[PDB]
């Protein structure tokens, strides 16, 4: 159930994400691995926020 | 006037008193939308919150609560 | 008021804070001397007779009516010395109807104050940043690392309630003549009450580390009369 | 295990049979722990 | 497959290291050592850099 | 035994270990991981080769000193009750820091739970952020890890009883039964609505059940090298310590991670 | 030698390691605080131009230099591993490689602490190492990063080092010894130990809390985040107040053994001063929160602290009056370990009564990161440590060295580092007590005359470290000349007033512990057949 929650959750466009807020995904630096702003257990369907 | 304030508060007797600020500044916008019809009552929380928070801290949630960011039980309804 | 040189003892005081906790002190110093005096006259009467003692009595080892005097002696001290600690601590905790609050929010290396109660026209408050004097920008008779740009001039005789945060760092709000000390962690709001009781200028500093501009950090409090400051108030 | 014991053999550095004098080995480790500071001084104000 | 009471007599009957003793101990030991030579050779390398400040090229 | 047999021995049980490398090629690994690691989190170097090679130094140098003391342990005969009663005493020393590391986290938690930032909407989890089901996934993970704490302790006990392929069986099974643990924390990492730099929630939660998830992942290496060494017959039924250490382990962290699970979710609910 | 040293596993090698470290660090740590006090001397830039950050730099360097670098591996690392396998009959202690990796850890503490310094900014945070001072927003660059991992890397040590010790003197121990048995001093070392093992993990987690707010975006103490910064003070004062009792209970073990050997007869109430530093380690875990009376505690809060704090006077104030009982009626031949317990006794007393005036939550909102604090903490940390380290070292080195030291050389330099400690640290309480905040390289100028005092007597100070460093040549060149001529003292007990020279000849060691009866130097593996003991 929750797998089809998320991929319903993937047909979402970018303006439609909600309000991230002031606590959420702050970016004191970039991080160093990859290329910036993404975790090391980064799911780009869920967590999408920047 | 000649030097009136606050006053102390039952609720928050410690020394910290980063809470009143921000109860007393949700209570203002929370008397705007939800009652609505005690103007003066209403500005108690405003001269309140004026004497407790910072002005950096106002303009802040002031910008959050306009973006919608604000993180207060605030329920326009 | 100003720290003095060659000094040995507390500022002047100018609250019923710092003169309670000069009482304290003093009233602690009383005991603590005379456990000073006492470890140093058995120390030195000590070592004066028994560095010539021939014959060491090596079996006094247990000895329990002085342990159990000496167990029971600091305890009945520290009782006497903490009964008015607790009356102070309690007597000082209490905000018993401030009559004025003004916000010293300490950015990082400046105080900016914020008379937020009070009107500048009519009703908007009044702030101001406190910027240290530089070296090179000061006149003859100015106090270095302690004279400022503009000072926090404050009514007399009346109940203050001083509501310091800070915005990047943790930065103290220390003045020692009016015996307040209280940090400023960015997230919370902190406050303090104290009365003036005589007119006059009281300086501190920042008694908490700022990065690399901490001395250049200084309080300057003007304790002036009330309608000297009622006029200062609407002038600004 | 067996190492050798004695008067000397206790400690790492080498005190009697000695090319060099000894106090040029025991004054040079104090020297250079008393100029780590002056060292770490002349980088942050040359930077 | 209870090698333990040959491998007994072999590391109780060895005048090498506790680390030598087993047969296989080269197949480890020699590029244990150049792998460990490199990782700590290279991060002290990279010192005079970091007090240089100069950073790492994004190439 | 006569006198001239007594003088050729120890006349004290305790280990006299010879001299060996790996204290100092573990401290120059930990040394080279440290400032590997200083200089790649600031970009002094371009990419985390370095740090990875750092800590495959560091790992193999822990193995070659965990070699070593198995040869110890196994074949030159030196642990006797003595030194078998001090290293039990010795992990459950180390045991004791592990337990005080995550009291130090679960401070953390309940200083940012008990006292909700203003910032955060005074509620906990804070406004936005959605939080972890405790009966869904951790369920499965709870209940997996109280078997697993089933399994070393009837393999343990089928180990003394003189039964090999009990012992070999249940320390298989609970062997999968922790990596299956692993494998279920992983998938719930990898679908989660949260990040850990979101706010001091994503913060102290994946602190504490990394932290978990890492002392678990050391608890799997432990039970592979027992399981190799019980089929390659280097325990014996009355001699064992790698086993018993890793079974108070295991029951360590069994204990951990039901207060993890109990405070993170069915009270951070 | 390359075994002995490089691969070493005996007690002994690794102690006199700990030894030679520890004096490099702690030779360092003197001169960075030669630099802060002599630029601490008069108002103004003097000798750093201008320059803040390099005044805080230095105080964190010479901070946490002597603290975690000189007296923590001196006094628990040497000493420790010396005495604590000797003197309770331990052939070499369990676990001798975890022994050597604690020693081994530690010099690379020492680099990259020293490349710490060396990088960009280096860290101006304090040895408290608060944020969001030392956040990333603050302090950019590796700098605090590689401070952090010299923590980290001394914690692995004292860690390693408190385990190893706690099952060699359980387990260890020889066939006589009850655990009632025990030296004070093998129980001062398990104390520590203990309280080692129990504050080290809150100080790992919070300074990798610290460490992971700074590099991967999170935030344990950010406010733009929903952190506290007060937490990182919760944690660190966790660990912190437990420290400064790490730091002074080997001293407590030290001092105790060197008075009853000068004073002739045994210490006054053994079991008392057993469970009196059993009562100092049980009590220091309950008042870390006396270091944060300022951040706005509730006042039952601080009224708690306060409490709590007093009461460590009284077990602290057994143990000082129970080694004032062992001295009373004795024989006191004072050669330097006595002078240097004499000296610790009273000014130890004095620097834990201005400790007990900072006890209280009154008198702290006038005291706290004034120079009241350190003239407290440099009182109790110079003379309780130091003066301990010195006791220990001149009453130990020439048995574990079996070089005999100097004796008028080593007594002017007690008298001089006596009096060089007391001209600096006793106008400290007078610049806290009129207000002169902490952590400033510069001050307004009516404090520049208690600082001129003090940097004067900072010279004498090192003074006397420096004819430390030549003792230490004496002795190390001369050893068997000073025993041969009359310029040292080879027999610490003289005959009692009964006794001819010639049955003073036949028992000439009159010790009530193992150590003075091995060999000069002690053999490498000795305790071949194990000690009895009645
Ligand atoms: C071990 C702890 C220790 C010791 C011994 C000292 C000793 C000295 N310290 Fe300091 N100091 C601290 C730990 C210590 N300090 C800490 C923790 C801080 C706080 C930092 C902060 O707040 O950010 C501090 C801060 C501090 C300040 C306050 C700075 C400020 O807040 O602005 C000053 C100012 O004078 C100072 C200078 C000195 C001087 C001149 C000595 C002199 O006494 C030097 C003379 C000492 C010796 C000569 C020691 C002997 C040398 C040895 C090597 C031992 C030999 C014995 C054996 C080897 C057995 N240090
Ligand atoms: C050597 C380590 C050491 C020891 C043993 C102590 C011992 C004590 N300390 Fe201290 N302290 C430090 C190291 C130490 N301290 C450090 C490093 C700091 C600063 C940290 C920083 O800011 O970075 C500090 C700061 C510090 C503070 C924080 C103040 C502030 O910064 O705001 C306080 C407050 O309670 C305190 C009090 C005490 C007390 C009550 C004792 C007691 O244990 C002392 C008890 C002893 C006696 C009282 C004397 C002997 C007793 C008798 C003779 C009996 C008679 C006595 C009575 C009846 C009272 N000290
Ligand atoms: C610095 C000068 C180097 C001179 C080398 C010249 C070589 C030519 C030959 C000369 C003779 C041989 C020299 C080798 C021997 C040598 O001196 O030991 C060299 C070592 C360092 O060696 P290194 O790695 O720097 O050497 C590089 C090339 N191999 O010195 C030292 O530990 C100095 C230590 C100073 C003394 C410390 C005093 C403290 C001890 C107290 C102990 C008491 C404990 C009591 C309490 C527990
Ligand atoms: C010395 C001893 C120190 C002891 C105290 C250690 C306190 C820190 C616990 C570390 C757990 C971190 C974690 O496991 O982080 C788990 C997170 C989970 O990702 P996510 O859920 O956000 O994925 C988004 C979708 N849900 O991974 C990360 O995002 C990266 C974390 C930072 C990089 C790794 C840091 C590892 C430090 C290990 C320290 C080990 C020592
Ligand atoms: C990181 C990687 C972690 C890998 C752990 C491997 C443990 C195997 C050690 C072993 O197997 O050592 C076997 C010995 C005893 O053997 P025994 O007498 O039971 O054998 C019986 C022969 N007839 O155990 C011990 O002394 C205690 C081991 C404690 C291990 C602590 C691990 C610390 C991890 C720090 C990170
Ligand atoms: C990390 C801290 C690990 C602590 C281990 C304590 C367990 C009890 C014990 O003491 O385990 C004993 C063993 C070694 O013992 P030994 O060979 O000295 O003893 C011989 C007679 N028993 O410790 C270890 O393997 C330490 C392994 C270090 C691994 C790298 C860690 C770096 C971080
Ligand atoms: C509050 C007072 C204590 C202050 C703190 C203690 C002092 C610290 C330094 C102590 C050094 C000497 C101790 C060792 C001596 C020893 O060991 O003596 C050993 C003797 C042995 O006695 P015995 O053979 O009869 O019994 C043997 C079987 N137990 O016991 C005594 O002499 C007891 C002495 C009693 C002291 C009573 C003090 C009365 C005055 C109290 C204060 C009054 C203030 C008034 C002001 C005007
Ligand atoms: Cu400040
Ligand atoms: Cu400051
Ligand atoms: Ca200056
Ligand atoms: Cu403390
Ligand atoms: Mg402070």
């Amino acid at each position: 159930e929750h797998a089809e929650h998320r991929e319903h959750l993937k047909h979402v466009p970018d303006s439609e994400w909600p309000r991230d807020y002031e606590f959420m995904n702050i970016r004191s630096k970039p991080f160093f691995w990859g290329d910036g702003d993404k975790t090391l257990f980064w799911n780009p369907v869920v967590n999408r926020h920047i | 006037s000649p030097l009136h304030t606050v006053g102390f508060d039952a609720r928050f007797p410690q020394q910290n008193q980063t809470k009143h600020c921000w109860q007393s500044y949700v209570d203002y916008h929370k008397c705007v939308n939800m009652k609505g019809e005690d103007f003066a009552p209403c500005k108690v929380f405003w001269k309140t919150y004026n004497a407790l928070c910072p002005l950096d801290w106002i303009e802040k949630w002031d910008d959050q609560r306009e973006k919608g960011i604000f993180a207060g039980d605030i329920n326009s309804d | 008021d100003v720290p003095t040189p060659y000094a040995c003892y507390f500022q002047d005081s100018a609250t019923p804070n710092q003169e309670g906790i000069l009482e304290l002190h003093d009233n602690i110093m009383f005991y603590l001397l005379v456990i000073l005096g006492l470890v140093s006259w058995m120390l030195y009467t000590i070592v004066m007779t028994y560095s010539k003692n021939p014959i060491a009595y090596k079996y006094i080892k247990h000895g329990q009516t002085i342990e159990v005097i000496w167990t029971i002696f600091p305890a009945v001290i520290l009782l006497i010395i903490a009964f008015p600690s607790f009356i102070l601590l309690y007597l000082c905790d209490e905000v018993i109807s401030p009559a004025m609050t003004i916000k010293a929010i300490g950015y990082q290396w400046y105080w900016k104050y914020e008379y937020s109660d009070f009107i500048n026209d009519s009703g908007e408050t009044v702030e101001f940043e406190s910027y240290v004097i530089p070296d090179e920008l000061l006149e003859e008779g100015q106090l270095r690392l302690l004279d400022t740009d503009t000072s926090m001039v404050v009514p007399v005789d009346t109940h203050i309630r001083f509501v310091v945060t800070a915005a990047d760092v943790i930065h103290d709000f220390a003045i020692p003549s009016l015996g307040i000390k209280v940090d400023a962690t960015p997230g919370r709001l902190n406050q303090v009450s104290a009365l003036i009781q005589r007119e006059g200028v009281f300086y501190g500093a920042c008694s908490e580390l700022c990065g690399t501009g901490h001395a250049n950090m200084p309080i300057k409090i003007e304790a002036v009369s009330l309608p000297k400051f009622l006029e200062w108030l609407n002038e600004q | 295990v067996h190492f050798k014991d004695g008067v000397y053999e206790n400690i790492p550095f080498k005190v009697k049979g000695r090319k060099t004098p000894y106090a040029l080995s025991h004054f040079g480790f104090f020297a250079i722990g008393f100029a780590v500071p002056f060292v770490a001084c002349y980088v942050q104000l040359k930077k | 497959a209870n090698k333990v009471i040959q491998l007994q007599k072999i590391f109780q009957s060895s005048t090498k290291p506790l680390w030598w003793r087993h047969p296989r101990s080269a197949l480890y030991l020699y590029p244990f050592y150049a792998i460990f030579a490199v990782a700590v050779v290279t991060p002290l390398l990279y010192i005079p850099n970091a007090i240089r400040g100069i950073k790492a090229k994004k190439a | 035994m006569t006198h001239l047999e007594r003088s050729r021995h120890q006349q004290h049980p305790f280990h006299m270990v010879m001299p060996s490398p790996w204290p100092i090629v573990v401290s120059f690994a930990l040394l080279s991981l440290a400032l590997s690691t200083a200089l790649t989190m600031h970009g002094y170097i371009g990419n985390m080769n370095m740090v990875y090679l750092a800590l495959f130094v560091l790992l193999t140098s822990s193995i070659l000193w965990f070699r070593d003391i198995v040869a110890e342990a196994t074949y030159l005969g030196d642990h006797t009750m003595a030194v078998r009663k001090g290293i039990n005493l010795g992990f459950l020393m180390f045991v004791l820091s592990e337990v005080l590391i995550f009291a130090g986290l679960f401070w953390a938690y309940f200083h940012s739970a008990m006292s909700p930032d203003v910032t955060l909407g005074a509620c906990w989890p804070p406004v936005g952020i959605e939080a972890v089901q405790p009966t869904e996934l951790p369920l499965l993970n709870t209940i997996i890890l109280l078997s697993s704490g089933a399994t070393v302790t009837y393999s343990h006990h089928a180990l003394i009883a003189g039964n090999r392929n009990k012992a070999l069986s249940g320390l298989l099974i609970t062997f999968w039964l922790i990596v299956i643990f692993v494998t279920c924390q992983y998938i719930e990492y990898t679908n989660a609505a949260f990040t850990i730099s979101d706010g001091v929630y994503g913060s102290v939660f994946y602190a504490g059940t990394g932290l978990h998830f890492l002392h678990m992942v050391m608890l799997a290496a432990m039970l592979g090298v027992n399981y190799w060494r019980m089929r390659n017959y280097h325990l014996t039924a009355g001699h064992h310590v790698g086993y018993e250490t890793t079974i108070i382990y295991t029951h360590v962290l069994d204990v951990i991670w039901l207060f993890l699970y109990v405070v993170f979710y069915w009270w951070g609910v | 030698m390359v075994q002995r040293w490089l691969y070493s596993t005996n007690a002994k090698d690794i102690a006199v390691l700990y030894f030679m470290l520890a004096i490099f660090s702690g030779m360092a740590g003197t001169a960075m605080s030669l630099i802060i006090r002599l630029e601490l001397a008069a108002p103004g830039s003097q000798y750093l131009h201008g320059n803040s950050q390099l005044f805080n730099v230095l105080v964190v360097g010479h901070a946490v230099l002597m603290i975690f670098f000189l007296v923590m591996p001196a006094l628990i690392g040497g000493f420790g591993n010396y005495l604590l396998p000797l003197m309770i009959g331990a052939t070499d202690t369990a676990f001798p490689r975890i022994n050597n990796i604690a020693f081994w850890v530690l010099p690379m503490g020492l680099v990259c602490l020293v490349t710490s310094t060396l990088v960009e900014s280096g860290a101006g945070t304090g040895w408290t190492v608060y944020p969001p001072l030392s956040s990333i927003q603050a302090h950019s660059g590796p700098s605090v990063d590689l401070a952090i991992f010299a923590l980290h890397l001394t914690s692995i040590s004292s860690l390693l080092g408190a385990i190893n010790f706690i099952v060699t003197t359980l387990n260890m121990r020889t066939n006589g010894m009850t655990m009632h048995k025990l030296p004070l001093f093998v129980w001062s070392i398990f104390i520590t130990a203990f309280l080692l093992l129990l504050s080290l993990p809150v100080l790992s987690a919070g300074i990798t809390m610290l460490l992971l707010d700074r590099n991967f975006n999170t935030s344990f103490f950010e406010v733009s985040g929903g952190g506290d910064p007060i937490l990182y003070e919760h944690l660190f004062w966790f660990f912190g107040h437990p420290e400064v009792y790490i730091l002074i209970i080997p001293g407590f073990g030290i001092i105790s053994h060197v008075v009853s050997t000068y004073s002739k007869k045994p210490v006054f109430g053994e079991i008392s001063m057993v469970y009196a530093m059993a009562s100092i380690g049980l009590l220091g875990f309950l008042v870390w929160s006396h270091h944060m009376y300022i951040v706005g505690l509730d006042a039952d809060t601080r009224a708690y602290f306060t409490s709590a704090t007093m009461i460590i006077a009284i077990p602290t104030g057994i143990k000082i009056f129970s080694w004032l009982a062992t001295i009373h009626g004795g024989s006191i031949r004072l050669a330097t370990p006595m002078l240097y317990a004499i000296a610790f006794l009273f000014l130890f007393t004095m620097g834990g009564l201005t400790g007990v005036a900072l006890a209280n939550a009154s008198l702290d909102v006038a005291f706290h990161d004034t120079y009241y604090v350190v003239g407290h903490f440099h009182y109790v940390l110079s003379m309780g440590a130091i003066f301990s380290l010195f006791a220990g070292y001149y009453y130990w080195s020439p048995q574990i060295l079996g070089l005999n030291y100097n004796e008028k050389l080593a007594q002017i330099q007690f008298w001089l580092i006596f009096i060089g400690a007391n001209v600096i640290f006793f106008p400290m309480h007078f610049l806290g007590i009129n207000g002169m905040p902490r952590r400033i390289p510069d001050y307004p100028d009516a404090f520049a005359g208690w600082n001129y005092v003090a940097s004067i007597g900072s010279f004498i100070a090192t003074l006397s470290l420096f004819l430390f460093i030549y003792i230490l040549y004496d002795q190390l060149v001369n050893g068997l000349n000073n025993k041969v001529n009359n310029k040292s003292v080879i027999y610490n007990k003289a005959p009692d007033f009964v006794e001819s020279n010639t049955i003073f000849n036949l028992n000439t060691v009159k010790s009530s512990s193992i150590e003075f009866l091995l060999t000069s130097p002690p053999a490498v593996h000795s305790f071949n057949t194990p000690a009895v003991q009645s």
